[PDB]
C-alpha cells in the first residue's frame, strides 16, 4: 500500500507512474546511478511479479498504479510485449 | 541519444518563441481558447502552414520528451502538464514561454536541450580539451550550431564503418570494435567545434 | 474567311480538348487550364469580337444538360473571360451566374470537400469582386447566390461588439461592393425579396449569407425579411445577436428621421424583433451570451435616442425601451455580477433617456399668445406616459427619478396659468393612477 | 479645436510617462536622454516638429478612440465622473486642476506606451541629429503616419525590448528597423508559397513594388536609395547576428553587398526586374539564398578573431567585393597562412586546440555541397585551401599522435620528432595530394 | 500632493538610471529633465535638499 516501487523515475513519487505504451516518448533511460541492462532487467522482472500479483486481486493494483480505472491485464500485455 | 536527436529542432521552437514573445507582449489581454483557434485566426496561408509546420514540431518533440522534464530538469514543474498526449486542439497558452504557471512548458523544455547540451560539452570539455574560451549567446542560434544528425543516413553507417572482422588459422570469426578509430570519427564530425551554450 | 473557318475549327477542337480533362476534378489539374488558355490567347482580318463569338456559342450549349440534369461549368467560364477581358450581354447575365449558385451543396462538409479545388485565397478574391461589381447594373437579382461561395474561403464569424471589429464590409465579409446607394434610393427592384423567399435553403451552407443578406435589404422589407426567417432561428437562437448587429450597422448611416414611411419602417422592424426575441426562450442568453446582447441593447438606445428629434416619434424610443425591458426580465439570476451588471445598464439606459430628453425640448411649456394657453409641443402628455409606463425593476430608480424631473420642469412655470392651464380638457384623461396624473 | 492646449498636455505628461519605462537594466539607460529628445522636437517652431505634433495627435486620436469604444459611457463622461469623486477634488485642491490631472494621467500611460513603441532601438535621434538628409527624416514622418502599416496596441512599468543587443548608443540607420524586416519576412513567407522558386526573385521585388512603403521609396533619387542600401545592410547585419565589433561589421557589410551584386549578377538580362536593382527586398534575397555562407564566415571570424587583422591587408593587396562572395575564401587563405607561419609559438597545447576548433568551418567550406557555384577563381582557391588544409590538418594528426605522447610518457624523444616534424614540412610543399603514389612513399620512408 | 508627484516621477528617474549625489534637486528639477513651474512652494521647500 503506496510503498516506493522499485525502478521508478526520481525527482519521491511513489507507485507506478508510467503512460500508455503506446507511447512516442524517449526509451527510458536509465535513472540516477545504474547500469542501463540491469534496469532494464530489474524492470522487466518488477513487472512480472507485479502482474503475478496483479492476476489474483486487481483492486490493489488498481490502489497501486496510479492512472487507469479499467483494466490491468491488457496494460501491462502492452508493456511486457515492448 | 535520443534526446540528441531532437536538437536539431530547437532554431524552430526557438523561432516560435522569439515570434509569441514579438507579438504578444502583454498579460491578461490574449483572448483566444485553443491552438486550432488562433491558427486559422491568421489570414495569410502560408504562414498559416508555416506556423502548423512548427507547432507540429513542438507537439511532436514535446510528446517525445515529456518525461525526464519532471524527474532531470532543474526547474520543479508539476504533473499537471505532462499526463496527456497534446494535440492541435488542447490550451493555447502552453506555448507563451512564461516562468511560474502553467506557460512552463515551452521554457522548461528549451532551458532542458540547453542543459543536455552544455552537460555533454562540458563532459567533452573536461575530459581533453581542457580550455576553450568558444561561447555563443542564444541571439543567433542558427541551424549550424547546434548537434545535428540523422540515425538511418548519418550515424549508422559511421557505426557499421568501424566493425572489424578477424579470422585465425584454426577458423573463426570475431567482431571487434576498435573504438579509437569510432572516437575519432565522431568527435571530428558532430561533437567538436561546438559552443558552449549560454 | 476560309482560313477563318479552320480557325473557329480549331478553336472549337481545342476547347473540347480542354473540356476534356476537365473530367477529373483536382487542384492539380485545374492549374493545367489556366496554363493551356494563357498560351492559346498568346497565339490569337482577326478581330477581338471572333474570340469572343466562338466562346459565346458554346456557352449557350451546355445550360441545357445543366438547367434541368455543374458548378464547374461557371468557374471555367469564368476563368475564359477573365482570361479575355471581354463584355458579356446582360442577358447571359441571367444564365452565367446560375452557374454558380450551389444546388444541392446544402451541407457545408460538402463546401470544405470542394474547397481543395480553390486553395489559393488571393486571386479569387478579385475575380469575384469584379464579377460582382461587373454585374451591379440593372439585372442585378442572381448575385445574392454568389456570396455563399466567396464566404467559405476565408477566416470565420467575428463574434465581438459592434464599433469595435470595423465597420459593415467586414462583419458582413463583401470588401469590395458599395452597397450604399441600394439600400438608399428609389427601391424599384423588390426582386432580391422574391429571390430571398425562393432560395432559403442557401442559409444552411455558411454563417455569413444571413449578415450579409442583413446588410443589402431596404428598410421597408427588412421585417419581412425577419418574419420569412423564424424557423432558422428556431434552427439555432444565436443569430438574433447578428440582428441586433445588422441594425446598429444600419441605424446611424440612416440620417434624422423625416417622413411617416421611415416611422412605419422602423415601427414595423421593432415589432419583428421583440416578436422574434419573446417567442422563443432565455436560450438566446445561453452560455455566458448575456453581457454582449447588454451592451449591444444599450448601444441600440444611444444609436436611436441620436437620430430622433421630432417627439411625434417618441414611438421609436418607447419600443427601444420596451426591447430592453424583455431583455431583462428573462435572464437567469446566476452572485452579484449580474446584480451590479443590471443596475449599472438600467443607470445608463435611464441616463440615456434623459439626456434624450433634454436634447428636443430647448424651449418653456405652455406659452400662452393667444388668451387661449395650449402646449408648445402639443402631442406632450402621450409621450410622458408612455416612456413613463413601460415596468423596470422598482429597487432602481425610472419613477424616482424622471418624476423628480418633470417636477423641476414643472416649477419652471408661475402659479396662475398652470393652474389655468392644469383644468383646460388639455390636461384630460385621469387614468386610474396614471402616475404623470397624480406629478 | 481651442478648447483645450493639447500641445502644454503632451508637454507636462512627457516626464511622467518616460519615469515608468525600464529597459533590461543596463542597455543604455536613456531615460533622462527620452526627456531632452522629446522636449527638443515637441515645439511648433520647424515644420518637422509642427508635422510630428499633427501626427502625433493623430495617432493619439485614434489609439483614445479605439481605446474608448471598451467604455459603458458611465466612464465616457468624464467631467461628471470626476465632479462626483470627491476624493480626487480635495486631493488636488481646486476643481480646473483636478480635471487637468484628470487628462493628464489619462494620456500619460498612452504616451508611454507610445514612447515604448516607437523607441524600440533609437529611433528618435535620427530626429535628433542635425545634417542628416532627406530620406531619414522622410521615412521616419511615412511610417509614423501610417495606422495600417504600423499597428500600436496597448496595455505599471512597461517594458520596451531591444532587439540588436547594440553597442554604447546605436540608434540603428534606418528610421525602423524591425517593422520593415517582420513586414518584408511576411512578404517573404506569402511570396514564397503563392509562386514557385523559379519566378520567387521576381514575383518578390513586383510585392515589393505594390505595397505602399515600395511606391513611396521609388520616389527618392539614386544616391539617397543606395545609401539606404548600405544604411539597411548594416543594420540587417546588427538585426540577425550578433558581432562584437566595428570593423568585422564593415567586412560583413561589403560581403553581403557582393552577395546582392552577384544574385544580380545571377540573371543574364532580364531588365524589367532590373530597372530596379538599388531596391530594398534584394537583401532578404541573399541571405536566404545564401545564409550558410555568410554564418559560415562569422564563425570563422568569431572563434579566431586575430585573423581579421589579416584581412585587415587583403582587401588593400586583392581589391574584393567588386565581382563575387569572396572574403570567405581569403579569411581561409589567411587563416591557413597565420598557421602556416607558426606551428608552435605560443604552445603545442594552444595550437592544438586553435587548430581542433577551426577544423570544423574551416572542413565545411572546402566542400562541394558549400560552394555550389561561383566562377572559376573562387574553386581555384578552394583547390589551394584544400591542399593547404590538409598538410596543415596531417601535421596536426602527427602531432596529437606522437608529439603529446611522448611529452607525456617519455620525455627522451622530442629534440628528434620536432625535427622531423620539419622535415615533413619540407618534402610536403611540392606536392600536397596525399592520393598519388610518391609523397605516400615519402612518409612511409621518413616514418 | 503635488510635491508627492514631483517626487515619485523623480525617483521613477532616479531607481533605473544614475545620479550624482549632490546637485541640490532645484538644478535637477527646472533644467535636467525640464520641469515647468508647478508651484513656487514646493521649490522653495525642496530648495535645500
Amino acid at each position: 500500500a503506496n510503498a516506493f516501487l522499485p525502478t521508478m523515475p526520481e525527482d519521491t513519487q511513489t507507485g507506478h507512474v508510467l503512460g500508455s505504451p503506446q507511447s512516442s516518448g524517449v526509451a527510458e533511460v536509465s535513472d540516477r546511478g545504474q547500469s542501463p541492462v540491469v534496469f532494464i532487467l530489474t524492470r522487466l522482472l518488477t513487472h512480472l511479479a507485479m502482474l503475478v500479483g496483479a492476476t489474483h486481486n486487481p483492486q490493489a493494483l488498481t490502489v497501486i498504479i496510479k492512472p487507469w480505472v479499467q483494466d490491468p491485464q491488457g496494460f501491462l500485455q502492452q508493456h511486457i510485449q515492448r | 541519444e535520443a534526446e540528441l536527436r531532437l536538437v536539431k529542432f530547437l532554431p524552430e521552437i526557438l523561432a516560435l518563441q522569439r515570434d509569441l514573445v514579438k507579438q504578444f507582449q502583454n498579460v491578461s489581454r490574449v483572448e483566444y481558447s485553443s491552438i486550432r483557434g488562433f491558427i486559422h485566426s491568421h489570414s495569410s496561408d502560408g504562414l498559416r502552414k508555416l506556423l502548423h509546420d512548427r507547432i507540429t514540431i513542438f507537439l511532436s518533440t514535446w510528446n517525445a520528451l515529456r518525461r525526464s522534464l519532471e524527474t532531470n530538469g532543474e526547474i520543479k514543474l508539476p504533473k499537471d502538464y505532462c499526463c496527456s498526449d497534446l494535440d492541435l486542439d488542447a490550451e493555447f497558452e502552453v506555448i507563451l514561454p512564461r516562468r511560474q504557471g502553467l506557460g512552463l512548458c515551452g521554457t522548461a523544455l528549451v532551458s532542458y536541450l540547453i542543459s543536455l547540451h552544455n552537460n555533454m560539452v562540458y563532459t567533452v570539455q573536461k575530459f581533453s580539451n581542457e580550455d576553450n574560451s568558444y561561447s555563443v549567446d542564444i541571439s543567433e542560434v542558427a541551424d549550424l550550431h547546434v548537434i545535428s544528425y540523422e540515425v538511418e543516413r548519418d550515424l549508422n553507417p559511421l557505426i557499421l564503418s568501424n566493425c572489424q572482422y578477424q579470422v585465425q588459422q584454426g577458423g573463426e570469426t570475431s567482431q571487434e570494435f576498435d573504438l579509437e578509430k569510432i572516437q575519432r570519427q565522431i568527435s571530428s564530425r558532430f561533437l567538436q567545434g561546438k559552443p558552449r551554450l549560454t | 474567311k476560309e482560313l477563318l473557318k479552320g480557325k473557329k475549327q480549331a478553336a472549337v477542337v481545342m476547347l473540347d480538348r480542354i473540356f476534356s480533362v476537365l473530367q477529373p476534378w483536382s487542384d492539380i489539374n485545374l492549374q493545367s487550364f489556366m496554363t493551356q488558355f494563357l498560351q492559346f490567347y498568346s497565339v490569337v482580318q482577326y478581330e477581338e469580337k471572333e474570340v469572343w463569338t466562338n466562346l459565346w456559342e458554346h456557352v449557350k450549349k451546355q445550360m441545357a444538360p445543366f438547367l434541368e440534369g455543374k458548378l464547374t461549368l461557371g468557374l471555367s467560364i469564368l476563368f475564359m473571360v477573365e482570361a479575355a477581358e471581354f463584355t458579356v450581354p446582360k442577358k447571359d447575365l441571367d444564365s452565367l451566374c446560375y452557374l454558380l449558385i450551389p444546388s444541392a451543396g446544402s451541407p457545408e462538409a460538402l463546401h470544405s470537400d470542394l474547397s481543395p479545388v480553390l486553395r489559393i485565397r488571393q486571386r479569387w478574391r478579385i475575380y469575384l469582386t469584379n464579377l460582382c461589381l461587373r454585374c451591379i447594373d440593372e439585372r442585378c437579382d442572381r448575385w445574392l447566390g454568389i456570396l455563399p461561395l466567396l464566404h467559405t474561403c476565408m477566416q470565420k464569424s467575428p463574434p465581438k461588439k459592434n464599433s469595435k471589429s470595423q465597420p459593415e464590409d467586414t462583419w458582413a465579409g463583401l470588401e469590395g461592393i458599395s452597397f450604399s446607394e441600394f439600400r438608399d434610393k428609389a427601391p424599384t427592384r423588390s426582386q432580391p425579396l422574391q429571390f430571398m423567399q425562393s432560395k432559403m435553403a442557401l442559409l444552411r451552407v455558411d454563417e455569413y449569407l444571413f449578415r450579409s443578406w442583413l446588410s443589402v435589404v431596404p428598410l421597408e422589407s427588412l421585417s419581412s425579411y425577419l418574419e420569412n426567417s423564424i424557423d432558422y432561428l428556431s434552427d439555432v437562437p444565436v443569430r438574433v445577436l447578428d440582428c441586433l448587429q445588422g441594425i446598429s450597422y444600419r441605424l446611424p448611416g440612416l440620417r434624422k428621421i423625416s417622413n411617416q414611411n421611415m416611422k412605419k419602417d422602423v415601427e414595423n422592424v421593432f415589432k419583428m424583433l421583440m416578436h422574434l426575441v419573446d417567442i422563443y426562450q432565455h436560450r438566446i442568453f445561453g452560455e455566458n451570451l448575456l453581457q454582449i446582447y447588454l451592451t449591444e441593447c444599450l448601444t441600440l438606445h444611444e444609436t436611436v435616442c441620436n437620430i430622433t428629434a421630432n417627439h411625434q416619434f417618441f414611438e421609436i424610443p418607447a419600443l427601444s425601451a420596451e426591447l430592453i425591458c424583455k431583455l431583462l426580465e428573462l435572464s437567469p439570476p446566476g452572485e452579484k455580477s449580474y446584480e451590479d451588471l443590471v443596475t449599472s445598464t438600467l443607470q445608463e439606459a435611464l441616463a440615456t433617456t434623459r439626456n434624450w430628453l433634454r436634447s428636443l425640448f430647448k424651449s418653456r411649456m405652455l406659452s400662452i399668445s393667444s388668451a387661449y394657453v395650449r402646449l408648445t409641443y402639443s402631442e406632450e402628455m402621450a409621450v410622458w406616459r408612455r416612456l413613463v409606463e413601460i415596468g423596470f425593476p422598482e429597487k432602481h430608480g425610472w419613477k424616482g427619478s424622471l418624476l423628480g424631473d418633470m417636477e423641476g420642469r414643472l416649477k419652471q412655470e408661475p402659479p396662475r396659468l398652470q393652474i389655468s392651464f392644469f383644468c383646460s380638457s388639455q390636461c384630460r384623461d385621469g387614468g386610474l393612477h396614471d402616475s404623470v396624473s397624480r406629478s | 479645436s481651442q478648447f483645450l492646449d493639447t500641445t502644454r498636455l503632451v508637454q507636462s505628461c512627457v516626464q511622467g510617462a518616460v519615469g515608468m519605462l525600464r529597459d533590461q537594466n543596463e542597455s543604455c539607460a536613456r531615460n533622462m536622454r527620452r526627456v531632452t529628445i522629446l522636449l527638443d522636437l515637441l515645439n511648433e517652431d520647424n515644420t518637422r516638429n509642427a508635422s510630428f505634433l499633427r501626427e502625433s495627435k493623430m495617432r493619439l486620436h485614434v489609439l483614445l478612440n479605439k481605446q474608448e469604444e471598451n467604455q459603458v459611457r458611465s466612464l465616457k463622461e468624464w467631467v461628471t465622473r470626476e465632479a462626483a469623486n470627491q476624493d480626487a477634488l480635495q486631493e488636488a485642491g481646486t476643481f480646473r486642476h483636478t480635471l487637468w490631472k484628470r487628462v493628464q494621467d489619462v494620456v500619460t500611460p498612452i504616451l508611454a506606451s507610445m514612447i515604448a513603441h516607437i523607441d524600440r532601438d533609437g529611433n528618435l535621434e535620427l530626429l535628433a541629429q542635425p545634417d542628416s538628409p532627406a530620406w531619414v527624416q522622410d521615412l521616419w514622418m511615412f511610417i509614423y503616419s501610417d495606422i495600417k502599416f504600423l499597428n500600436i496596441s496597448l496595455v505599471s512599468f512597461i517594458l520596451v525590448q531591444s532587439h540588436m543587443n547594440l553597442l554604447k548608443d546605436a540608434y540603428n540607420a534606418v528610421p525602423f528597423s524591425w517593422r520593415i524586416r517582420d513586414y518584408l519576412e511576411e512578404l517573404w513567407v506569402q511570396a514564397q508559397y503563392i509562386t514557385d522558386t523559379e519566378g520567387l526573385s521576381k514575383k518578390f521585388v513586383e510585392i515589393f513594388q505594390k505595397t505602399p512603403l515600395g511606391v513611396f521609396l521609388a520616389q527618392f533619387p539614386v544616391a539617397q536609395q543606395q545609401k539606404l542600401l548600405q544604411s539597411y545592410l548594416k543594420d540587417f547585419l546588427l538585426l540577425t547576428m550578433k558581432v562584437s565589433s566595428r570593423e568585422e561589421l564593415m567586412f560583413l557589410q561589403m560581403a553581403l553587398w557582393s552577395c546582392l551584386r552577384e544574385l544580380q549578377e545571377a540573371s543574364g538580362t532580364p531588365d524589367e526586374t532590373y530597372k530596379f536593382p538599388l531596391s530594398l527586398p534584394w537583401v532578404h534575397l541573399a541571405f536566404q539564398h545564401f545564409r550558410t555562407r555568410l554564418q559560415n564566415f562569422s564563425r570563422i571570424l568569431t572563434i579566431h578573431p586575430q585573423v581579421l587583422s589579416s584581412l585587415s591587408q587583403a582587401a588593400e593587396k586583392h581589391s574584393l567585393a567588386g565581382c563575387e562572395m569572396t572574403l570567405d575564401a581569403f579569411a581561409a587563405m589567411a587563416c591557413a597562412e597565420m598557421l602556416k607561419g607558426d606551428l608552435l609559438k605560443p604552445s603545442p597545447k594552444a595550437w592544438l586546440q586553435l587548430v581542433k576548433n577551426l577544423s570544423t568551418p574551416l572542413e565545411l567550406v572546402c566542400s562541394e555541397g558549400y560552394l555550389c557555384d561561383s566562377g572559376s577563381m573562387t574553386r581555384s582557391v578552394i583547390q589551394e585551401v584544400r591542399a593547404l588544409w590538409n598538410r596543415i590538418f596531417s601535421i596536426a594528426l602527427f602531432v596529437e599522435h606522437v608529439l603529446l605522447g611522448t611529452e607525456s610518457h617519455i620525455p627522451e624523444l622530442s629534440p628528434l620528432v620536432t625535427t622531423y616534424v620539419s622535415l615533413l614540412d619540407k618534402c610536403l610543399e611540392e606536392d600536397s595530394n596525399l592520393k598519388t603514389c610518391r609523397p605516400f612513399v615519402a612518409v612511409m620512408t621518413t616514418l | 500632493c503635488e510635491a508627492l508627484s514631483i517626487i515619485e516621477i523623480t525617483l521613477g528617474f532616479l531607481s533605473t538610471a544614475g545620479g550624482d549625489p549632490g546637485m541640490d534637486l532645484n538644478v535637477y528639477i527646472e533644467e535636467v529633465l525640464r520641469m515647468c513651474d508647478q508651484t513656487a512652494q514646493v521649490l522653495k521647500a525642496f530648495s535645500r535638499c
